[PDB]
Parts: C-alpha cells; structure tokens; sequence
C-alpha cells in the first residue's frame, strides 16, 4: 500500500534548482532488469511515467540471481533541504521496564508505503536508457519515499508518529517504542488481551497504509536487537569472543578494544588502558604490535571477568537508582546502577583525563557528571551515589578549591583503595623554614635553559638544561628546591603557572617533572609556596634572576 | 492586530541548537503546558521539514514554567530588535532609589508571529530512553526570551504606559525582554503604591538574589583593599605589592617603588619589617585611589560586556565586569551548595547589568562544563538567559578581590 496520510511539504535549498545529471548509456541485461523492475514499481503507484517537458535527471544502475535498482541520489541530496535530526538517541535495554508481554512488528516496505509531496517528485526523474541511447529512454518518477534519499528516514518517522497518534492516546498504557522501521510494543495484559490489543495496533496501521507481520512471523523472545539479547526479565550483550592470537595487529586491537568496551555496559571491572596505549599511534593497520606485559595482564584480567555470563536487570521506575563507583587502579573507574543490592540494571567505566594534571577528588567527580548526565538520558532522574571518599575529604576538597564543584546526594562506602588527597599545602609562612627563592630563564632561539635558587639561609644554586621552555625551567626551579630541602620549606616563585599546577593538589600528571615534584611534596611535613610579581626589584627574586639569566 | 514582517540578515540561517536532556517530572510539565498552549493556538506542532531548533527548559514557587533558550535566535536576528527595532535604555534608572522588576511576558502571546518567521522558533519535547522521537513545535504568537518580542510589541506598550507615565513623569520604566523595569525617588510605600496602580492599568490589557525591590542608588565599587595590620611580615608586603602590581594596571597613579625597598634581598618570609614614612605614604595614597571609579575608563555600546567570577569560600563570591579586560565598569560581591550559589550570582550580576547598561554579560563562570549544564535550570529563576562559556580562575586574580 501506498499510506494515505497527507504528505509533508519539501523544498530544495533556496538558491538551488533540481539535479540534471546525465544517464551513463547501459548494458542491456541491466537495462531489461530495470525496465522490468520499474514496470512492477509502475503499477503498484511507487513511481510513474512522466512527459518530456520535466529537465530533471538521477543516474539509475542495476546490481545483482535478483536483479537490484540503485538510484544515485548525490545530487539531489546535496540539493535538498536540510531535516530536522531523526532521534537524539537510541534507546538503551537497562531503560526498559519489565512488561508481562511485548511483541516486534517491522513495517513492510517502509519508506514505498508512504506518500512524497506531489511538488518535490519532479526532482525524482531518472531514466531508463535505450540501447546503446539511441532512442528516448523511459521516464519515471517517484510517488514515495525513494531508498537513498536525504528525506526518507525522517519524513517516514514523522508520518508513523501521527499515525500512531490516536492508538496512543485511547491506549495509553500500551508501550510503543519507534526506532527505524520498527515498533516494540509492551503491555501489562494477559496473553490473549495483549495479542487481540496488537490485532487492533496492526488493523490501525493497515488501515494507513503500514502493513506488518503475522503473530505467526513475529519474532520471539530473546530478541537479538543492536548487539543486545533481550529476555522476558533479563538483558545481556550478544556473545563476545576475544580472539586468541600470536601475533595482534593494528586491526586486531582496534576491534578488541570495541569489543570490550561493548562489554563494559554489563560486565563490571573491564578494563582498556594499557590496549590503547598500544594504539599511540603511528601504525599500519596490518602493522603488528607485540603486547607489552601490562596489556597482557589486562587482557588476562578481561578474559576472567568475560569467563562466565552476567546479565543486567530491567528498570523499576517505584525505586531510587544507586550508583556506585570504585577506582580501579590510575585513571580508570568503574560504575555500577542497581536498584535492588547488586542486581545491577547495567555497569560502565571512565577513565578520562580532563588537563595535563589532576587528583582523584577531580576524577571522582567528573565520574559522577558522567553517571548523572548518562541517567537523566536513560531514566529521566539522578542516582543516589555510594563514593569511596569520606565526606571530610570532599568537604576539605569543595570549600578550599576555586572551582564550584557539586555532588547531588551520596553517601561514603568503605571499598578500598579509597579516595584521598595526598598532600596539602600549609595556609601561611613556616616559622624556622628555609624559604627558597626560585627562579627558571630559557632562551628562545637556543632552547637552553637555567633553574635554580638563591635562599634566606645564603645557599645558592643554579643547573643547565637543554631543549627546555621557560614553564620547563619555572619546574624545574621548584623541583631543585624540593630537592635541596628539609621537611619544611617557603618557596617563592614569580611563576603563576606553577603555582596554578601545584595548589590543585595534582596526584597523577601527564609531565614527567610534574610527577617528581609530586613525590617530593607527598614526603615533605610542611610546603607554604608564596607568589610574587617578576622583574619588580623583589628581594630574593632579584637575585635567582641574576644567575639563572647568565647564559 | 496583524504581523510585522521579520528578517534575518541575507546570510545567517535559524538555529539548530541541540536539546538538553531533561528529568522526567520537567519533561511531563512541559507537556502539560504545551498541551494547553496548543489547545488556545499559541504554538502548533511541526513536521520534520522544519530543520530548527531551540532548547526548552522547565523552571519554578511550586508552579512550573517554560523558558525557552533563545541565545542563538536572539544572535542571528540582532539587526531586527537591535538596529531596526531598538527600545532605547535610559540612563535614569541606575540613579534611582528603588528598582521594580515586574514580568509582562504574557502580553507577548495574543500578538501573532510573522507566518515567515515562525520555523525559526522551533523547539522540541524530548522522551525518556528515547521512546518516541518526541514532541517538536513552533509558535503562532510572539515568544517569551526572544528579544524580537519586546521590540514588536513596544508600540503596544508605549499606549499602555502612557497615562500612567503622564501621571508619574519622574518615574522611569523600561522594558528589557520579558519584564519591565520601573524606578522612582518616592519613599518605599508610595513607590508600591505606586507600582501596584501600574499593575491595574497593565492588567486593563489582560497581565501579571534580589530581594522585593533593587536600589541602584546604593550600589557600589567593591575597592580592592588593602589591610592595615598591627606589624607586617616579608610575606605580607609581597602579598601587597602583588595586589598593588595588579591594580596598577586598571588605575592610573598607583605606585610601588617605597615597598619594594623594604624587600632588601634574600629574607625570611615570616620576618617582620619595619613600616617607612614614604611606604605608609604611597599605601595610603593608593587607598584613596582604590576608593574611586576608574579614570579612564567608560561604556562602549559597540562592544560586548563580559563578567568575570571568583569563588571566595564561606559563600562569598566576587566579580568584575569589563568591556576590555581588567579595565572595570563595575566590581562588586555576592553573598547552600556551589551551584545554587553561583546561579544566584549570575542573576544578580545580569539583573544590575541590564538596569545600568541595557544588556546582558556574557559571563566567565569558574565551573565545569558539564556541571553546570545539568544543574543551572534547577535554580534559574529568570526569564532570560546570559551568554556564558566556562572556564579556570587564575588562583591569584582570588586573591587580589579579597
Ligand atoms: N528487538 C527488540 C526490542 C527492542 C526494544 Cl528497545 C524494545 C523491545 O520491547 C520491549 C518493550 Br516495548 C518493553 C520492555 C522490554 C523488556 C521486556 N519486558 N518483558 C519482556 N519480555 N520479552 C522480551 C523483552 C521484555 C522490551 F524488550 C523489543
């Protein structure tokens, strides 16, 4: 059927005319299969024969002992207008609540069963080629949705829509879920109110033109659905097989990794890093790459937890979600979502790194956004979070950083390794500390340079670098001063870099020399750091300056 | 009552901004609005051939609203409400002793859209776990937030208005947006008497962080200050003279050179020193500078305002706001979690903004991203929305505003 819904109006871009692109002359098994294709198209209305006067043109080919039609709609789809986007998602199973009953119907020639707008057909013109293009070619048009074409998928989706709106709104109960061709429909009914329930549904949409399977050819329960197995209270991901290889590829790894993190959405504790290390990142597809003892390890951890299957739980929209997350190892997280103790609805991971520096305070928190941001898509509200961090840790964190940061409700959940800060700088001047002036100089077209200090206790000093930046060196002076120090320290600096990097508290850098000021500020008992303007004559400052400019 | 033809500039095309994703209980009160708004033909459902959109919010008291985000429309049409339409800000109304914010974005609604125009205020309802594709619709009537309303309606207004200011010629009413903006000198009862006889001749046409009313005339410079202490440490003059560095680049006469010579070479940071005549001189000269606005420094209507925000602890915030940077029009302070607070903050700054200047800030705000994004809404109690963009305070630029 051809859907008698009136149809959506269409335009090509505004300073744009239809396509004219010119019929390649064809072989004649192709042309015979197309003449018969279209004759069979022809009298079912899905296109029509069309006069002289239309100047349109779409280049037709015929592929394969079927005989396939492709129009070529480049032209035209670079010309028509702009849709607004189909779906801003796609619906997740651990969104899906648990319904007594649900059946799948696919629409039947979906995008030939719905109408195109009488005034956009026109720039739907091809031809069939006579042979060797002596004489006219056969001319046709489209009367619906042409396969290939930028408008179809959102012009059938919106045509569903009204259609199933009255069904809706007399049912409205009854879940439908549109996605593609597709509807999923679920109810809380007995069997037989349920099959008589979808007998209606499916009378309502051949009624418009939408015809569907047989209770005898739908589908049944597990559904194997976008890489998910749907059953009747449980989801999982369709089997994955981790490839047992000598020798692993570019190409291998690449797709181990999609593999995994596929499983991640239901396996807890999977784990990608040291595989995408791998992957840095200059190298053939075929090229080889040996496993390091680190992927190894984390490729054996993976194979244990993918061992045996695990399933999640569908959604119960009468109970808080809980969110619980636990750091597993440097930069990696992973999540879990239950409502009923460790039933979990699904899993996840994070493992990102916002900046060059960060601690797992910062982390923990991003983790957090993440989850929050992830629900409110899947189930329309917030989980109740269970953190590895006690609340005096986060409250010390919160008041004393420059950033706002917030965490909706949560409670501490002693699972080790907990979350903490690991050194914390004093608020003023250590009284019997050594107070270091330091200071770092490079030179620009020599890419030298010179960290060093000069002290309250009169000791001096002054190293030589090479291929270093001035924030190298300004790095490299605070590090000297770690060095050289007791276990209390002053350090002045006229590097508001430096100073930006150290009072976030950084555990975990991406900078070699950010990592060992790191260890040196963890084994002091007292750092106070103190900033000051460059150049300005500062005692002390004036004179690091002095010797680290020699050069 | 027909339309005024709308445009964009030849060039520009609507937007196509995406949704955010909403709770299911925001969701559920934009349907139940939107049902009735289609119901009485203010907005229409659409088709997929409208390629627009606008993101929708739902906001509050215990009654629901919808605000709409036109930032990007408001942008792309601002040759229309800006040059062609433009309601004139009058510089009154900062001098007054108190400011009456009333909302009349309810007029807007029985005033039809240019039939042309209206694809551009396209907006979409979204569904939990992407169920159905979810409600897509445009308006029929003038919108609430954008600023093309205001400007069409202001002939509208200016009928409403006028014996009201023939009655009242030194009171000062302004519309920005949504709202109207309605300041005199009176004592407090006759200013709400005065703006309750306003709210009769309003409703004769069917109408209606801050505290009841604002007073202009009372807001200030926050100075950068500098202590007076007992006995100063190496530390605390360097402190100073940092602070003293950096203010030296927004005010003229500001000087350093008798402070710095206390800071011999090489000392201890806790060790006291002693406070010269000259040193003590320039402090206190500075002191009556930092007690002024800023010389040289004046409103470029052709230039964007930007704000800049620093979280001080214990619920204190403090912000400046610009046209080029550090050279301040205005300094000021604000005063239960981080976002609640910096949203109130935001409110606040762009209220005074709008009341001083007659536009917006767009603002620097100390925060993730992500964050905000997913929590601003759940306190956003204005009609309007700034421009914003995110970003990481400079910890010593804290330091210098307290
Ligand atoms: N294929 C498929 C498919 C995909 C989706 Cl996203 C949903 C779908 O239908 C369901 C609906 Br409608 C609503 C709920 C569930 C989960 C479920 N509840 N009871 C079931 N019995 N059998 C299979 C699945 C379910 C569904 F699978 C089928």
């Amino acid at each position: 059927p051809i859907s008698p819904i009136e149809t959506v109006p269409v335009k090509l871009k505004p300073g744009m005319d239809g396509p004219k692109v010119k019929q390649w002359p064809l072989t004649e098994e192709k042309i015979k299969a197309l003449v018969e294709i279209c004759t069979e198209m022809e009298k079912e209305g899905k296109i029509s024969k069309i006069g002289p006067e239309n100047p349109y043109n779409t280049p037709v080919f015929a592929i394969k002992t079927k005989w396939r039609k492709l129009v070529d709609f480049r032209e035209l789809n670079k010309r028509t207008q702009d849709f607004w986007e189909v779906q801003l998602g796609i619906p997740h199973p651990a969104g899906l609540k648990k319904k007594k009953s649900v059946t799948v119907l696919d629409v039947g020639d979906a995008y030939f069963s719905v109408p195109l707008d009488e005034d956009f057909r026109k720039y739907t013109a091809f031809t069939i080629p006579s042979i060797n293009n002596e004489t006219p070619g056969i001319r046709y048009q489209y009367n619906v949705l042409p396969q290939g074409w930028k408008g179809s998928p959102a012009i059938f989706q919106s045509s569903m829509t009204k259609i199933l709106e009255p069904f809706r709104k007399q049912n409205p109960d009854i879940v439908i879920y549109q996605y593609m061709d597709d509807l999923y429909v679920g109810s809380d009914l007995e069997i037989g109110q349920h099959r008589t329930k979808i007998e209606e549904l499916r009378q309502h949409l051949l009624r418009w033109g939408l015809t569907t399977p047989d209770k005898k050819h739908q589908k049944e329960p597990p559904f194997l659905w976008m890489g998910y197995e749907l059953h009747p209270d449980k989801w999982t991901v369709q089997p994955i097989v981790l490839p047992e290889k000598d020798s692993w590829t570019v190409n291998d790894i690449q797709k181990l990794v999609g593999k995994l993190n596929w499983a991640s959405q239901i396996y807890p504790g999977i784990k990608v890093r040291q595989l995408c290390k791998l992957l840095r990142g200059t190298k053939a597809l075929t090229e080889v790459i040996p496993l390091t003892e680190e992927a190894e390890l984390e490729l054996a951890e993976n194979r244990e937890i993918l061992k045996e299957p695990v399933h999640g739980v569908y959604y119960d929209p009468s109970k808080d979600l809980i969110a619980e997350i636990q750091k597993q190892g440097q930069g990696q997280w992973t999540y879990q979502i239950y409502q009923e103790p460790f039933k979990n609805l699904k899993t996840g991971k994070y493992a990102r790194m916002r900046g060059a520096h960060t601690n797992d305070v910062k982390q923990l928190t991003e983790a957090v956004q993440k989850i929050t941001t992830e629900s409110i898509v899947i189930w329309g509200k917030t989980p109740k979070f269970k953190l590895p961090i006690q609340k005096e840790t986060w409250e010390t964190w919160w008041t004393e950083y420059w950033q706002a940061t917030w965490i909706p409700e949560w409670e501490f959940v002693n699972t080790p390794p907990l979350v903490k800060l690991w050194y914390q700088l004093e608020k003023e001047p250590i009284v019997g500390a050594e107070t270091f002036y330091v200071d770092g100089a490079a030179n620009r077209e020599t890419k030298l340079g010179k960290a060093g200090y000069v002290t309250n206790r009169g000791r001096q000093k002054v190293v030589t670098l090479t291929d270093t930046t001035n924030q190298k060196t300004e790095l490299q002076a605070i590090y000297l001063a770690l060095q050289d120090s007791g276990l209390e320290v002053n350090i002045v600096t006229d590097s508001q870099y430096a100073l930006g990097i150290i009072q976030a508290q950084p555990d975990q850098s991406e900078s070699e020399l950010v990592n060992q000021i790191i260890e040196q500020l963890i084994k002091k008992e007292k750092v106070y750091l103190a900033w000051v303007p460059a150049h300005k004559g500062i005692g002390g400052n004036e004179q690091v300056d002095k010797l680290v400019s020699a050069g | 009552i027909e339309t005024v033809p709308v445009k964009l500039k030849p060039g520009m095309d609507g937007p196509k901004v995406k949704q955010w994703p909403l709770t299911e209980e925001k969701i559920k009160a934009l349907v139940e609005i939107c049902t009735e708004m289609e119901k009485e033909g203010k907005i229409s459902k659409i088709g997929p051939e409208n390629p627009y959109n606008t993101p929708v919010f739902a906001i509050k008291s215990t009654k629901w609203r919808k605000l709409v985000d036109f930032r990007e429309l408001n942008k792309r049409t601002q040759d229309f409400w800006e040059v062609q339409l433009g309601i004139p800000h009058p510089a009154g109304l900062k001098k007054k002793k108190s400011v009456t914010v009333l909302d009349v974005g309810d007029a807007y609604f029985s005033v039809p859209l240019d039939e042309d125009f209206r694809k551009y205020t396209a907006f979409t309802i979204p569904s939990i776990n992407n169920e159905t594709p979810g409600i897509r619709y445009q308006y029929n009537v003038l919108p609430q937030g954008w600023k093309g309303s205001p400007a069409i309606f202001q002939s509208s207004m200016t009928k409403i208005l006028e014996p009201f200011r023939k009655q009242n010629p030194d009171i000062v009413i302004y519309q920005y947006m949504d709202d109207l903006y309605v300041g005199s000198d009176l004592e407090i009862g006759q200013h709400r008497t005065k703006i309750e006889e306003l709210r009769q001749h309003l409703l004769r046409w069917g109408l209606t962080w801050m505290g009841y009313e604002l007073h202009p005339d009372k807001w200030t410079v926050q100075p950068i200050v500098l202590p007076e202490k007992d006995s100063w440490t190496v530390n605390d003059i360097q402190k100073l003279v940092g602070k003293l560095n950096w203010a030296s680049q927004i005010y003229p006469g500001i000087k350093v050179r008798q402070l710095c010579k206390l800071l011999r070479g090489t000392k201890a940071l806790t060790e006291v020193i002693p406070l010269t005549e000259e040193a003590e001189l320039e402090l206190a000269e500075n002191r009556e500078i930092l007690k002024e606005p800023v010389h040289g420094v004046y409103y470029d209507p052709s230039k964007d305002l930007i704000a800049e925000i620093q979280k001080q602890g214990q619920g204190q915030w403090t912000y400046q706001i610009y046209q080029e940077p550090f050279k301040n029009l205005k300094t000021g302070k604000y005063a239960t979690n981080d976002v609640k607070q910096l949203t109130e903050a935001v409110q606040k700054i762009t209220t005074e903004s709008i009341v001083i200047w007659g536009k917006t800030p767009k603002f620097k705000l100390p925060i993730q991203k992500e964050t905000w994004e997913t929590w601003w809404t759940e306190y956003w109690q204005a009609t309007w929305i700034p421009e914003w963009e995110f970003v990481n305070t400079p910890p010593l630029v804290k330091l210098w505003y307290q």
